């Protein structure tokens, strides 16, 4: 047991795996807003540009055009793709910073307005080159398949769409509209089905396993950004929007998402009634029953949220 | 190919630190182990000190050693300050290497004003190079998370097994050239000898960590992925991969976790053409899920309904190759479904207990489809277990109907009644959860009881048995192994008594003596 | 259900106000699209299709009943029941068959009971205007080309001599019409496209592509060549045929291996369909007419499907080398 | 077996025995005037001992036939060339082969 | 020569002369596996300044020693006069 | 018809006891209806 003891390669390796731990993850570095705001810039030839401003994209452009038609190749399947997804993440926290601010404190009207047009700004340099449209054709190429694909393209989204931005949301529903695919409601649908609740099985072998040495609701990262997705889509009362996602006109099939969610929410309320079944016997519950229904709950109250603004604005 | 290179370096770099560090790491241990024993003056912080910091768990006492990068463990960690600065400063110094704080003074900056500038100048058609652009970009731009991609790669080794690795990574990259070629026999062959090579090397089975940093697993796996999608055409092949995997199971406990983690695969491509072979995919999920008692509760319902469902298949047709062969068909296949409950015997048994989850699964899906069980223990059939063992007896006898002899029918029944009935016996509930009443261990004890009824056991286990003689003058005539009862089939049966039934009266345990 | 046999054409009997709204019990024709037969309930084989001539109204007719009872409809969300007028049969399906649910087949015998069963009540979906005119021209060229094949029978093992061929005519300008039509329907999206709009129509390709190949239209090609490839030349074609037929014969083989070349193109089902038409290609590559367009389907095949590689085999290999020797 | 024809004259005395090694830069043509063997483009000399057969019997017996510092020209026969198993996309299965070596330092 | 003669031959010689090295190196590339030796030991992540007093200096990539494990290169010369004879596969 | 769906009038329901685990099955074998609890299942229309 002692390390001098311990062969000399394998203390190398055992120092190598608590280095990576403890030093190298903790330490944390900025550089997104800084490569996003270089990326932006066209540099010289929008100055010998013209008679059109930018008639070439900029790197940003190129960027986002680029997945974009990788997303619209006809693939049977999305494969995984590490740039994809680091580029997203990029783009994500860069928008985001102002969004998160990058103790009862008075924050000013001109202060709030000022963080306002910030996020508005950031959100701007990266849906007027099409990211706006990148996340849609991304979602339809998912297939309603779980995965890192899917889950930086509803993070990008919800970066985008945080706060209720109106001009996003013209662009998508404009861009929905007019290319009447049915395969974005369907992955939506899709996503939403495969979904989890509470599972007593679980937990049981969860407790047991542990006892004699969580699962028990994974992906509730995945369902809570699904359903804030949501929201943000019909955020701002867009009757528009939300009588969209009631029923799609034009296109040939329909899929009711506001129908989709109450269902959710019922199969969420039946395992939180198992649960207290479960526990009701037991005179004070544990640690790890608090843990569960604390994400139980937690789901349960996005999904709420989600449906109140489906009809907050009078939507008939 | 210039950044890769870089990354080499820092990598290569910070190994030649941590031997330093960690030679300067145990000589302040052993330093601080002769003090603290000359020292002991206080009991108690002796037996403090002992417990913690002091020949426990080694990753356990470097992460807390590790840990004056926060303030406040600065001084709980009894390292040296010079031996905290020497690790600050290396710390400094990678982080200035990375780059993490006009004229291009480096490989970074030249790298993305190279990037930003082609972009800049025009609109790019290629989308292969706009992908390099862009995916070095990246790679410049971050560099700290490079390195910590990199890391898990990264391995140490002594300077006396530098021989046996190089012949190891030769032999691994004949493996992986061979996968880009289609499979054929000289290709077969070669991979033969190249897992040979690899399972006879000493380092292969000394540094299972190393083996599963090379991923070496996932490599033969998409071999047999390869050869089990042609077919069996290449049954050597398959045969190989699934003795080398096996082997990789029994090396250690997290190799058994990672093969684990393909279970479902293993179980789905297991079939009765590719179970009758030597090695098999069954039998790697087999190894994969032996004797690990938290492999076994996680497993998933769906891979038990699964093999439950082959088994139901092979207890409704029969044997194909077998009829083909020319044996007399019994109108279903019992050495197939023989693996299939040998499988589930470990997947409900581990380490002689029962595992009630596993257990209630198992024995709910076989009472759910009643045609696991053949003719005998059949709701249809109704068909006595004892009579079913002394027909299979007088099958074995005559030749018209043992002959089609390399398989004997009259021993496969045996062997599949045994299978069924000694699984159903380690499905049985605790003794101790039966004392204390749990109701679904009753209910559970109750069904096997309804099921297997006890006077058919005791008679099957008072059925006679062989005894050699040298009736032949000079000769010592014997019974034909494999192709009559056996008394491990007895010992099955009595297994399933003991648990399920059991000895409760001296009358009966008399009897039971007598018979 | 995306198959162009799925399609039947619903028709009034008045032939005034064809286009009028369907109302509920007013009698109607069904026609199936593909095959041009209308459906009908004869006394011997109970409801079958039977052609244009045999249909009757006494057969033919029928009516979207709003219930099963026997005392304006939206095209989606009806509950219509298929009657047949004159009768108070319904159409349902026939008895479960346990063969063939051994089969594991669909094939519910659809049978005319005037009991029926709860699951009588049938959805209505319209079809694209693409799926629509494939199936027409797939019904059309069926049609043309069954003629074409007839006609060659026709003269097949009898010499011409001085006198034509007594019997009709082959209807060798519509051939050549259709063939083209065909291959300008066909023909490959530009590549100076835009890459979603290009995407979208090779979607359309592969779609009608797939559609024909299940309706058959490469299997009667084939046939066609095999009728066509008997004879070795222009002069042994007329000495059958007729000089005044004489003159198409290049032209036609032509066009049909340059549209067989156009159907396999770009689909790699298509082109695995002719794993076992290796031979086929290969014994036809030497053919002095349509050398380039046999030549074409053959790397068409070779390099859209695996398995066509996996076969070849050393006499292959030599009469490819033989192409150019 | 093989045909000897002397090109130019050599030291005529000193010749090679079981067990030594010869260097030697050889081209090797079919019977129709194909070349496909020459150690000049390789400009390396190629080296072979005698008596451990690796290089064929015919081309063994015409280099211990001659002497040192002399060039000549070796006919071989596929009976003692490689015959009907010839070398796959070099060596036709029937072909007769002509070969100039010319023999230096004989060790 | 013409430019596609030119492509066509340095792609030939490519092909018939570093295909397989080259592949099996940049197969080898993926993993870092290091002894412990004084070469290991001498790596330095910054290199000494030569003239004095310069610190942080960046080596020169591909230029500093690398002690990584990577199988050598195996290589067969082309021989057409040997005669011709389970079978081991050859080499480039 | 799916689990946690409320059942109707005039629908087929599957009955299975909670203790023994077993369908109501009706048996004909014996040339008579008999109902007993067994691993076959059989439908019930629950009709008030």
């Amino acid at each position: 047991t002692p390390l001098y003891n311990l062969p000399t390669h394998r203390a190398c390796n055992m120092f190598l795996e608590s280095y990576k731990a403890a030093w190298i993850l903790t330490e944390d570095h900025s550089f997104e807003d800084r490569m996003i705001d270089d990326l932006s810039k066209a540099g010289e030839q929008e100055e010998e540009e013209e008679e059109v401003e930018e008639k070439k994209p900029d790197p940003l452009h190129q960027l986002v055009l680029h997945f974009s038609r990788t997303a619209l190749t006809e693939k049977s399947k999305l494969d995984e793709d590490y740039l994809y997804m680091a580029y997203a993440d990029i783009m994500a926290k860069s928008c985001h910073l102002e969004e998160g601010g990058e103790e009862e404190v008075e924050v000013s009207f001109e202060e709030k307005e000022m963080e306002k047009q910030r996020l508005l700004y950031q959100q701007s340099r990266l849906h007027t080159r099409g990211a706006a449209e990148m996340v849609l054709q991304m979602i339809s190429a998912c297939k309603g398949e779980t995965g890192a694909m899917v889950s930086s393209t509803l993070k990008l989204g919800i970066s985008i769409l945080n706060g209720g931005n109106a001009e996003v949301q013209q662009k998508m529903l404009d861009y929905l509209k007019d290319k009447k695919e049915v395969g974005f409601f369907q992955s939506i649908q899709a996503l939403m089905q495969t979904c989890s609740v509470l599972d007593l099985n679980a937990f049981e072998r969860q407790n047991k396993a542990e006892g004699l040495g969580e699962k028990v609701m994974a992906d509730d990262e995945f369902t809570q950004d699904l359903f804030r997705f949501l929201q943000l889509l019909c955020e701002g009362h867009n009757n528009d929007f939300q009588n969209y996602l009631r029923t799609q006109t034009g296109n040939t099939t329909t899929i009711n998402i506001i129908i989709c969610t109450v269902d959710y929410l019922l199969r969420l309320q039946e395992s939180i009634s198992d649960f207290y079944w479960y526990y009701s016997g037991k005179d004070v519950i544990e640690e790890q029953g608090k843990r569960n229904f604390s994400k139980a709950m937690s789901v349960a109250k996005q999904v709420f949220n989600s449906l109140t603004e489906y009809i907050q604005g009078p939507c008939t | 190919y210039f950044c890769d290179q870089e990354l080499q370096h820092r990598v290569e770099s910070l190994a030649a630190f941590a031997e330093r560090y960690v030679d300067k790491l145990q000589a302040n241990q052993r330093s601080r182990y002769a003090l603290l024993m000359r020292a002991f003056t206080m009991s108690a912080a002796e037996t403090a000190r002992r417990t913690r910091e002091f020949r426990s768990p080694p990753q356990e006492q470097i992460n807390m050693l590790l840990h004056f990068k926060d303030e406040a463990d600065e001084e709980d960690c009894p390292l040296p300050e010079d031996i905290r600065q020497d690790l600050q400063d290396f710390h400094q110094d990678l982080l200035a290497h990375c780059g993490i704080q006009k004229k291009p003074q480096s490989l970074q900056e030249l790298v993305s004003h190279m990037v930003v500038r082609w972009a800049q100048e025009d609109y790019v058609q290629s989308p292969e190079l706009v992908r390099a652009m862009f995916s070095l970009l990246h790679r410049q731009y971050d560099g700290l998370g490079e390195l910590l991609r990199a890391l898990p790669r990264a391995y140490t080794i002594s300077p006396s097994s530098v021989e046996d690795t190089m012949s190891l990574l030769e032999c691994l990259g004949q493996i992986r050239s061979l996968l880009i070629v289609q499979m054929g026999p000289q290709e077969e062959n070669l991979m033969i000898q190249s897992i040979g090579n690899i399972m006879n090397n000493k380092v292969f089975y000394q540094h299972p960590n190393l083996m599963r940093a090379l991923g070496m697993h996932e490599t033969v796996m998409e071999v047999m992925v390869n050869v089990l999608g042609g077919g069996i055409r290449f049954p050597k092949m398959v045969t190989s991969c699934c003795r080398f995997l096996c082997y990789f199971c029994r090396i250690s406990r997290q190799n058994q976790r990672s093969m684990f983690d393909h279970l479902s695969y293993l179980l789905e491509n297991s079939g009765i053409g590719l179970g009758m072979q030597g090695s098999t995919p069954l039998d790697v999920a087999a190894a994969s899920v032996i004797d690990n008692n938290e492999l076994a509760l996680a497993l998933q319902e769906q891979d038990l309904e699964k093999v439950v469902s082959y088994l139901a298949g092979c207890g409704l047709q029969s044997c194909p190759m077998l009829l083909a062969k020319g044996y007399p068909d019994i109108g279903w296949n019992p050495c197939g479904g023989e693996r299939y409950l040998d499988f589930l015997r470990f997947a409900v048994f581990v380490n002689g207990e029962s595992v009630e989850e596993n257990a209630n699964v198992v024995v709910r899906l076989l009472i759910r489809k009643p045609e696991c069980f053949g003719p005998a223990l059949r709701g249809e059939g109704g068909s006595g277990l004892l009579a079913a063992i002394e027909e299979a007896i007088r099958i074995s006898e005559d030749p018209a109907r043992d002959g089609p002899n390399r398989v004997h029918l009259g021993h496969a029944i045996m062997s599949f009644y045994a299978a069924l009935i000694d699984l159903l016996g380690r499905c049985a509930p605790e003794m101790h959860l039966i004392q204390a009443g749990k109701g679904e261990a009753l209910r559970i004890r109750a069904i096997l009881r309804s099921l297997v009824p006890l006077d058919d056991l005791v008679g099957i286990i008072s059925l006679p048995l062989q005894i050699p003689t040298l009736g032949k003058d000079g000769a010592l005539v014997q019974p034909k192994m494999s192709a009559s009862f056996v008394p491990d089939h007895k010992a099955s049966m009595v297994l399933f008594l003991d648990r399920v039934y059991g000895i409760e009266n001296q009358d009966f345990l008399l009897h039971v003596l007598d018979v | 259900c995306t198959h162009a046999r799925s399609l039947w054409r619903l028709e009034p009997l008045r032939i005034s106000w064809s286009g009028s709204h369907l109302r509920w019990g007013q009698p109607l024709r069904i026609r199936h699209v593909t095959t041009g037969r209308y459906l009908a309930l004869t006394e011997d084989q109970g409801l079958v299709v039977v052609d244009a001539c045999k249909a009757h109204t006494k057969a033919t007719s029928f009516c979207f009943r709003v219930s099963k009872e026997k005392l304006e409809i939206k095209y989606g969300e009806s509950l219509c029941f298929v009657q047949h007028v004159a009768s108070g049969l319904w159409l349902t399906y026939a008895a479960p068959d346990p063969k063939a649910l051994r089969l594991g087949v669909l094939k519910k015998k659809a049978i005319l009971h005037q009991e029926g069963h709860m699951d009588d009540a049938l959805f209505l979906t319209r079809c694209q205007q693409e799926e629509s005119q494939a199936a027409r021209m797939i019904h059309s060229t069926a049609g043309l080309y069954n003629q074409f094949i007839k006609g060659l029978d026709s003269f097949s093992g009898k010499p011409r001599g001085s006198g034509p061929p007594a019997g009709p005519a082959l209807p060798i300008e519509a051939v050549i019409l259709s063939l083209q039509d065909l291959i300008g329907y066909f023909e490959p999206p530009s590549e100076e496209l835009q890459h979603e709009e290009k995407q979208s129509k090779l979607r359309s390709l592969r779609n009608r592509q797939s559609l024909f190949q299940e309706e058959g239209m490469l299997s009667l090609v084939l046939n066609c060549i095999d009728r066509l490839n008997v004879y070795t030349t222009a002069a042994h074609f007329a000495e059958y045929a007729g000089e005044e037929a004489a003159e198409s014969w290049k032209e036609i083989v032509n066009l049909l291996y340059e549209l067989l070349a156009s159907l396999i193109r770009g689909n790699r089902a298509n082109c695995a369909l002719f794993s076992t038409n290796l031979d086929w290609v290969v014994s036809k590559l030497d053919r002095l007419e349509a050398s380039s367009g046999i030549l074409e389907v053959l790397y068409c095949v070779l390099i859209e499907s695996p398995e066509v590689l996996n076969i070849i085999q050393e006499n292959h290999i030599k009469s490819i080398i033989s192409l150019l020797d | 077996g093989v045909e000897i024809e002397t090109i130019s004259p050599g030291d005529g005395r000193t010749f090679p025995k079981k067990g030594q090694t010869c260097v030697v830069h050889y081209t090797g043509m079919l019977q129709n005037g194909k070349k496909f063997d020459s150690s000049r483009d390789r400009n390396k000399p190629f080296k072979f001992r005698i008596g451990k057969q690796e290089v064929i019997k015919g081309f063994e017996e015409g280099a211990a036939q001659m002497s040192l510092g002399q060039r000549a020209k070796l006919t071989c026969t596929p009976d003692v060339a490689y015959g009907a198993t010839g070398h796959p996309g070099v060596i036709p299965p029937n072909a007769t082969l002509i070969f100039d070596v010319e023999l230096l330092n004989l060790e | 020569l013409p430019g596609p003669l030119r492509a066509g031959y340095y792609d030939l010689l490519i092909s018939i002369h570093l295909e397989s090295a080259c592949r099996s190196r940049r197969s080898m590339l993926s993993e870092y596996i290091v002894p412990l030796t004084p070469e290991t030991r001498a790596i330095t992540l910054f290199p000494p300044g030569r003239k004095g007093g310069n610190a942080r200096r960046h080596g020169l990539p591909g230029v500093g020693v690398t002690t990584s494990l990577r199988p050598p290169h195996h290589f067969s010369p082309p021989c057409f006069v040997a005669a011709l004879p389970e079978a081991p596969a050859r080499l480039s | 018809r799916s689990e946690g769906e409320k059942v109707r009038v005039g629908d087929d329901l599957i009955l299975v006891s909670v203790s023994s685990e077993r369908y109501l099955h009706l048996s004909t074998a014996s040339g008579e209806l008999q109902v007993d609890a067994s691993f076959m299942q059989t439908l019930w229309n629950m009709n008030p």
